[PDB]
Order: C-alpha cells, then structure tokens, then sequence
C-alpha cells in the first residue's frame, strides 16, 4: 500500500516503487493546488531526464561515491536503515550530487554523439 | 607552425612499463582528436590508439587492448601514452598524430593532419 | 592490411602510379583513404586525405583516385625529391579505426 | 486524419498513431478542463513510463498472452477487427494486463540493476 | 547561466542545454499563463516522444539533410554561427523536417517490432 | 493461382556484377516477406537473403553480406537481387520465394510459401 | 547443414520415412521444421510447414514429426509420382536464420 | 550450521538426461545466489553455473549453455539444476555453491561461501 | 584455466607458499582471487576471499596477496592437517564469470 514502506528498510521499500509513483498524480485555491502539483511532478520527471534516467524508476549512473557524503556500509544502508533515515543523513549533499548527475549525463550525450559520428 | 614533440623512455625489460608524453603546439590542442601510430625499424606504420578531442574516448587496437592507455590533458597541451606488459613485438618508433576523428560538429577527418617526430621504444 | 607493390619506379620528369588494393569493408565501402610520404629518417607527411582530396602546402603533381576496391596515386612530374616510401591507410569502421599498407620505395 | 482509422482495423490504425498521439494534448470551468485533460495525459504517460515504454508508441513487453482474455487469431485481431470492438471485447481484462505488466517491469529493472552490478 | 550562450556559436551553445532545459519549466490570467506554459512544455516532450528523443537533449535521427534547406558548411554553422540566426535561417523548413523525422520514427518503430518478431 | 517470374542474367565474368528481377502476381506483394534460396547444380538449396513485407529489413547469409543487396518495390509487385563480386562457389539457379518472415501482427511463417521456376546465375 | 541420408526407397504402396537431425540450436529448440519436394528441373513445392502442418493442396499421405534434435517425414501409400529429391529446412534464430539440410532421392 | 544436501541420480547412459536437487537450511536462502560447480574425479574444480539470489538470471559456462538449466524455488529452500544430452565429457561430481554473487544493493560476493558434500553424476 | 605448481611442500612448522598466475582480463584487472582448500574426499572450503581478506572460522595462518597477474597464498605455521589440494578461483568478466586453477597437492 501506499507508503507502507516508509518504516520499512530500504532494500524493501525499493521493491514498491510504483506503488507511490502512481500515488503522486492519481475554485482558485483547489486549482493552484492542482496546477503546482503538475509542476512538480514534472520538475521531478525533468530531473530525471536530464540524468538519462525518463523512463526508469531504479536508475543507475556514472557517478561515484564521494564517501564523505556518507561512509556507511551497504549493509548498513540496505538492511539497517529506512529511506526517511537516509534521506535525513545526506539531506546536505543532494545538491552536490544532483550537479554531479547533470554534469555525468551531458558527458555521456556528447559521447554517444561523437561514436554515432564514426562511419 | 604546427610541432609535436615526443618525450619517452628508452630500452626497458620485457614485461615492464614505459610511458610516452607527446607536447604539442601551433594550434588549438583541445580542438583535434589525438592518435598515436607504430611504425616497427623494418617496417611501415599502423595505428596503435586514438582518442577524441575531450579525452572521454578511447580507441585501441585489439592487439593492444589490455597494455595500452591513451590519455589527454587539455589545459597542459599534452596527449600521453602509458603501456604495461611491453612485449618483443612493441618495439618501434611511436609517432604522435593530429587528427583520425571529429566530435560530430565538425568536419570529417578519418586522416591524420599532422606528425611528430617519434619516440623509440625498445626492448 | 593493405596490399600494394614493394617498389615503383620511373625516370624523372614522367609520372608514376601507386596503388594499394584492400576489401569491400576497408576501401570499396569508406571513401577515406589517404596517403602519406615518408622519407627516410623523418616521420611521414600527410600527402592525401579522403580519395582524392589534397592537404594545403603538397604540390598539385599528386593526385588520388578509388575505383572498386582499389585505391591509387598518380604522382606526375616526377622529381628526385619525391624519392620517399609512400603508404595508403584506410578507414575501415568501428571495431578497427584505421588500415595501413606496406610500403613502397619510390 | 484524426481518428480516420477508427472504423479501420487494427493492423491499418496502428501507423497512425501519431496522428492521435498529437491530438490528444494539442474561466474556472475550462481551466479545470485543462488541468484534468493534463493530468489524464500524464496519467498514461506514467503508466507507460511504469511498463518501461515512456518513449514508444508500439511497446512490446514480456508478458505472455493468457488466451482466456481472449482466444482470438492474429489474422482475426489484427485483420478481421477494428480497435472499438477489441477494446470492448477486453475491457473487463484490461486491469490484470495492467497489473501483470507492471510487475514485469519491476521484475525487469531489477535484473537490469543485478546484471549492471556484474564487475 | 540562462541563455548565456544565446550569442555564443552553436557548438558552445550545445553545451549548456541543461540550464534552458531547467529554467523552461522552474488569479484566472496566472493559472491559465501557467497551464499554457505546461501544455506547451509537454508538446515539445510529446514532440521529442515521437520522434524517439523522449529522454534526450542531443537527439541523433536517421533523417537525412536534404541541403535544399541550407547548403552551409558545418563549420559555418557550428563555428561562425549563433541558434538565433540558424533559426532564422530555416524558420520555413520546420514543418518538413518535423514530418520527416515523426515518419522517421513510424518507421523505425514497425521496425523494432518486426525484428522483436524473430524467433 | 499464384506465381513468381524470374527475369535475370547469364554468365558474368568472376568478380562482375548480376541483378535479378522477380515479378510476382496471384497475390497482395506487399501482405507476405519475400526470400533467395540458391542451389547449386549438384547440390541441394539452401538460404540466401530474405527481405521484410515492407522492404525496410534485409537479412543476408554471412557470406553474403558484402556482396548481395536484396530489394523490393511493392508498387511495382517486383523483388530484385543485386549481387557484385561473383566469385566461383555462387554459380547456381536463384529461386524466387515468398514467405521465411512475418510483420508481428500476422501469423508466424519460417517457411517459404511458393516458389518461383528460378534463374541461372553462372561464372 | 542438417544431415539425412542421401537416398531413401521402398515399394509402391509402402510407406517411407525420411528423417534430418541437427542440433539444439537449429531443431531441438524451435518447432519450425519445413519439408520440401523438388522434382528435377522444378522447384521445389511445400509439403509441411511447422513441425506437424501441412499446406493446403498436399496429400495427407505426407506427415511430419519431431522427437529431440531429429525431424521426421513419414511418407504413406508411396506412389510413382513420389519419386522426387527431398529436403528439410529448419529455422535457427536471428543471426543464421534458415539452414537446409541435403537432399534424399525417393 | 549452515547444510546443503545434495539429491541425484547415478548413471545415465550418454545423451540423456540427469536432475540434481539440492536442500539448504541454516541461512536464508533467498538472500544469497548459488552456484553449481564441478570436479571431475582426476581433475581440479570448474564453476558449471550460476543463479541470482531471486532466480530471475542465470549464466553458464559456454560449453554447457544448450545443456543445462539452473532453477531456484525459495519457498521450498532449494536449487535445482536439469542437464540434457549428458556428454562423456560431463561425469564429475557437483557441489552446490552459496555465494557467487549479490543483487546490487549488498556487498560483492565472487566467490563461493558455503559447499555442499557433492552429487557424483556418471555415464 | 590458471596456471600453479602441481606439488606443494615444506616441513612441518615452516611457511609455504601457493601461487596460481592468469592473465591481465583473469586476475590483473579484478581483485577478486579467492582460494579454497580441499581435502580429500570432503567438498572444499573457503580459505580466503577477496584477494586479501579471510573468512570467519579460519587461522590467521592462511594470508593472500596478489601481485601484477599473479595471486600467492602463504601458508605459515605449516600443519599436518594442512595436507590438503589447494585451488585459486578468479572472477574474470561478465562473459567467463570464474576461472579455477589446477589444483596443488601440499
Ligand atoms: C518492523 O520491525 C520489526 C522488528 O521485529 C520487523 O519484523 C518488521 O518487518 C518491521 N516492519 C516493516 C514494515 O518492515
Ligand atoms: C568529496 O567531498 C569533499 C567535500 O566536499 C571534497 O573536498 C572532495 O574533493 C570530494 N571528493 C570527490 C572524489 O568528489
Ligand atoms: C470500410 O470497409 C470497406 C469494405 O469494402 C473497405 O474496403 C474499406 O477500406 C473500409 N474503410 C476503412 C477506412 O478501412
Ligand atoms: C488465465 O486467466 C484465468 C482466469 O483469471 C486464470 O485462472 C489463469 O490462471 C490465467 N492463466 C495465466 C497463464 O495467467
Ligand atoms: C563574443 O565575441 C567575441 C569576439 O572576439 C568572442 O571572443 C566571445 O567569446 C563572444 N562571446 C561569447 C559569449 O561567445
Ligand atoms: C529537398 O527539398 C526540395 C524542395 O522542397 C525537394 O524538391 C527535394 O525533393 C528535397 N530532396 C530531398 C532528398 O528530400
């Protein structure tokens, strides 16, 4: 069920993700809400496009692990803790990484231009 | 004018390492893909490696696949070669080459422009 | 690689002809095939790139052609300063960039 | 023309998709209208995008034909019908299509994470 | 920063189309000015859909240049020329590319389906 | 009924070139995939290339890759074959034949449903 | 290729069997095993289609079989007019798409 | 502890076919991928195949990809492995392996944590 | 397959050494090169993981390393009991996922 997972650990609240992503889209102050709740899904749908990551809901990238934005084990991660818990811990960092995942698609596009370049 | 000008190593070990940097001047480095071409005492040439104008890829020979890296560092100027593994068949003069390929946006190369003189690596 | 005689000759003044000789997926499909003039002791200079096209700087007397899948230079005029070993490299797809021929002693 | 190949059959209709595609998105009243029309295209494109078929018109998926939707032949399906009479035909089956294709993907994703994860 | 690139060359330009993308989309007059500025923003998705580039901002198609268009070297317009005055240049060659690319695309995806088709 | 028509050459020189021209009549051209069966005087038949309802897909035996490019004109009602670089081991009668594939949205073939009288391609 | 025996015979009114085997990538692992009678100076004619089907136009005395890597074509009431070079063709995947057996005369 | 027992057959005449069951307890055995690995009686050991911790991906050994199939039933707590054709070249005994790999969100794995006793399969 | 000595040994108390030599794809590009030690009759058992960590269970008298293409075991302390067939297992790629060794009799 929707959020069901949210005291669950990660590794099995990965398991439920479109649970919730279906969840998210399912006068004046009733449109307002409306209209900036499109916006937003879209924003976030964006985001992951710019990431190369528009069709998928478990994407993975290019980017390494700084381990300063956290030097846990994956088990501690995985098993022994919650995304709310996770989500806490490196709420400091998304910015920094959000850059990095911009940053690694753009290489990635002109990449792929220049080898579809080679008759 | 347009130079490139090789620094390297000499006679080194069978199964050791040697590394090449090629200094390059009289024209926009970051703007030309870079290839390094084999050319063996008694024989012609063949390419050995090519990397593109960023740096982000690289191209490499089967032969040569798992001993050769080709690098660039665009703020220095400079394209270099590293291999591991120097085997009795590697010796030959190693010439630095500008062009084998363009990022799309530009014109075709599929040639190389300009040569260096060549570094030579024995063993 | 590519396959071209050893050795061309020809008195001074008269032209030459040059040609390597590869298969359908490194000369008859790819219309890049350059050449290129090495002296002895010095690296080789570009001569031509793509079939027939010239580089600025080389002399008009050198000139490229394809048909099927061979590839030739006509070098006319024939100097005693184009005594040089002369290669062709073609470009022959992704998995392997570029071709080379053997030399030939001019 | 839009919906030109609605009397048509089904193999026929399905090269002009794009025709409907573009049409579908193309005072308080009509604004709510408007964010309802948006949200209804955004929800198939959320569906698609959670059967891994966000960027294609004709999507092929692995899950397999169970018959009892439908024991039809293809030159019946494809020939012999149009799309109004398929889709009432299947209109009682088309939530466990969905449900079966969204567990496929999720099966999907992960063994595209397992397999990335191979070194 | 946003259009900062505006009168750089187009290959310059090409390389910041992350930040446009981002900044496209960050009573009754506003909620329709901002359900207009959605719908326009999913048209351009749904464009970019249809021609296979859904997840793409260099989008790679295999519809030739017909050079009726404009018989400029790539030089000319990658190196000696800015996107505003490319686009004025073929300002009435939209349309034609537009179709070829979603026939293009048509193509490609009966295509795709037929080799799937395979055994 | 249905029937296939081979229109072709004779004996090409080693290393020419040959095209074949199949008309086809009986049936829709455009609604079935169309192949090349080749077999040689003394031996049995074997595949050659087959070509989708709609012409966009080609498939070619590996030997055959570089050498034969396999065509169709669904206007016309006319499947052609063009082949360069006739080597020895090609001598052989070129038949003609409509099925080996199908669109996804029909029926699955992987057989071949009629067959032409088949022209004589010889070195 | 797939391989049967190059010749099969038997008396008229008797039946036959005619049989190729391949391997796991060729028969074993797709049910689309065709069988072909060519009659010399003609091309050859569809007989069965799919491990079991036969075309329309065809006798029933023609029937086709599959057990492990081996197809079978069982040819009952054998006739005069039988008497025909036959061949099997089985479908083995994308990338070698149709591979013929050699003939058996009857 | 941690126990695998293995379930098999003996001899099979060549070209048959042979399945192995292997029981496990002491772990969870949906969060572990397993492996069968086999030794020859004169030979060291080679790894045979392998299995994801869900059962969705399995890989082979090239010489055995139209051989064998490796299953995973993880509410019965067991791994089954089915081979067909049995070669002369096949007779060995094959252990259950735990380990091997993990799905991405554990730490790596490549290699073998826990082995069964084996099962001797013969021709 | 990896490449070590057939045969193994030392007196009782000293130190040996293992070692099992691939190729730069086997063991040179992954650090994954774990051992097993077999003794007769019984299924082997995990000794090392990793190229140098060891498992829970096991002496600190089994230490690995690895050097260019070549993974070592050192065995100090040797034991009576220590008389078992060793083998190294390398991850080698996506394509060939292990690579045994020949086995070493100690
Ligand atoms: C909550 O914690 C308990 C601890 O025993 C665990 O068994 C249970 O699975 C947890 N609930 C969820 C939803 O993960
Ligand atoms: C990790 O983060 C720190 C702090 O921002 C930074 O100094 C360091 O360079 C980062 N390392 C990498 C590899 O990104
Ligand atoms: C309508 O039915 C007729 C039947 O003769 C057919 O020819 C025609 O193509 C159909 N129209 C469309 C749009 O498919
Ligand atoms: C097909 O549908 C019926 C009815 O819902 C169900 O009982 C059966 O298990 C389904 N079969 C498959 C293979 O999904
Ligand atoms: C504007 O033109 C000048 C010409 O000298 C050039 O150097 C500069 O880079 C241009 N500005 C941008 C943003 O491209
Ligand atoms: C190029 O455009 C002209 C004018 O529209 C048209 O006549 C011509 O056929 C086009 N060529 C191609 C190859 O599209």
């Amino acid at each position: 069920g929707f959020l069901g997972a949210a005291g669950s650990t990660m590794g099995a609240a990965s398991m439920t993700l479109t649970v919730q992503a279906r969840n998210l889209l399912s006068g004046i102050k009733q449109l307002q809400a409306r209209v900036l709740a499109v916006e937003h899904y879209l924003r976030d749908q964006q985001l992951l496009g710019i990431w190369g990551c528009s069709g998928k809901l478990i994407c993975c990238t290019n980017v390494p692990w700084n381990s300063s934005w956290s030097n846990r084990n994956l088990s501690e991660i995985w098993d022994n803790m919650t995304w709310l818990q996770w989500d806490k811990e490196i709420s400091n960092y998304t910015q920094i990484i959000y850059g990095l995942l911009e940053e690694s698609q753009n290489q990635q596009e002109k990449n792929e231009q220049d080898l579809l370049a080679l008759d | 004018e347009v130079q490139l000008v090789e620094t390297g190593g000499g006679l080194v070990q069978p199964g050791g390492s040697l590394k090449l940097s090629c200094r390059a001047s009289g024209y926009t480095f970051s703007s030309f893909a870079m290839s390094w071409v084999r050319q063996a005492p008694g024989k012609g040439l063949e390419w050995v490696s090519l990397i593109n104008d960023r740096g982000g890829l690289t191209f490499y020979v089967d032969s040569v696949k798992g001993r050769f890296t080709i690098s660039r560092d665009n703020s220095k100027n400079t394209l270099s070669l590293q291999m591991h593994s120097l085997r009795d068949g590697d010796t030959a003069v190693y010439y630095c080459a500008t062009g084998g390929m363009s990022s799309a946006l530009q014109s075709s190369k599929y040639y190389f422009d300009f040569w260096g003189q060549g570094a030579l690596v024995t063993v | 690689a590519l396959t071209q005689p050893p050795s061309v000759s020809g008195s001074p003044g008269q032209s030459v002809t040059i040609s390597c000789t590869g298969t359908s997926s490194d000369i008859g499909s790819y219309n890049y095939v350059s050449w290129y003039q090495q002296h002895p002791g010095k690296a080789p200079k570009l001569m031509i790139y793509d079939v027939t096209q010239r580089p600025s700087g080389v002399s008009d007397r050198f000139s490229g052609s394809k048909s099927g899948n061979t590839a030739s230079l006509t070098i006319s005029g024939l100097q005693a300063d184009d005594e040089a070993d002369y290669y062709c490299s073609a470009y022959a797809g992704r998995q392997t960039f570029y071709i080379f021929g053997g030399g030939t002693r001019l």
